[PDB]
């Protein structure tokens, strides 16, 4: 039978955080890629 | 004026899913850095 194989990690990794002197929260992107673990 | 941002994963793109080959790539030292923050540069200033 005919299988397809995709790679995996689709994507990347990006860090929104604001001043280290402002707060400790922040906001994590995935590149290019729909929301699928969270 | 713009040019398509493209950012490389040389980490991924040298080594896919190897253990010793990264073990490997951390022996050439940063390279693999400079590449990225490179990309990341091209990135920041395309976009200014």
């Amino acid at each position: 039978e005919i299988l397809d194989i995709t790679p995996c990690s689709f994507g990347g990794v990006s860090v929104i955080t604001p001043g280290t002197n402002t707060s400790n929260q922040v906001a994590v992107l995935y590149q290019d890629v729909n929301c699928t673990e969270v | 004026v713009s040019m398509t941002k493209t950012s490389v994963d040389c980490t991924m793109y040298i080594c896919g899913d190897s253990t010793e080959c990264s073990n490997l790539l951390l022996q050439y030292g940063s390279f693999c850095t400079q590449l990225n923050r490179a990309l990341t540069g091209i990135a920041v200033e395309q976009d200014k």
